């Protein structure tokens, strides 16, 4: 997968060490069918592409985050599109993890507070934020 | 999907 150095994924994912959780990861659902598609797509990945998201991904965080200062709910037309931001993003970066899967992850990653204080390291709340962003993002799609 | 601790999935 990422096959990095301590050294790269510290400059690409900063104080974060996923290797170390990389089989540890399906111990908690692994019985998910994107992630086949996404093993083949992240199977050369280089520091570079996963450096690319980072920067990506920071991104991400001030204007949502920014969002809640301004006291804006949600499903509010720029935070659901920051949703429909997120999605193609996650999903052209390793397979298509499309509306109703993009959702999977909304709230399964509230579940697993590793995940979330990880995420908000940000701001504390970030994950429910997005959740419902995405939530509301895929019901204007949803037919 | 794709990681188990930031951002990506499968479910």
């Amino acid at each position: 997968g990422i096959n990095l150095t301590p050294e790269e994924k510290f400059e690409v994912f900063g104080d974060f060490d996923p290797d170390q959780y990389e089989e540890e990861v399906r111990e908690r659902w692994g019985n998910t069918d994107a992630y086949r598609q996404s093993k083949e797509k992240t199977a050369s990945y280089t520091k570079e592409d996963w450096q690319r998201i980072q920067d990506e991904a920071d991104e991400l965080t001030r204007r949502f985050v920014a969002l809640m200062d301004a006291g804006e709910p949600a499903d509010s037309e720029g935070a659901m599109d920051a949703a429909e931001d997120h999605r193609q993003g996650i999903a052209r970066n390793h397979y298509d993890c499309g509306y109703e899967m993009h959702t999977c992850l909304g709230e399964m990653y509230v579940s697993d507070e590793r995940f979330t204080r990880n995420i908000d390291a940000a701001k504390p709340g970030l994950a429910a934020y997005m959740r419902d962003a995405i939530l509301a993002n895929a019901v204007r799609h949803t037919p | 999907s794709c990681v188990g601790x930031a951002c990506a999935x499968x479910a």
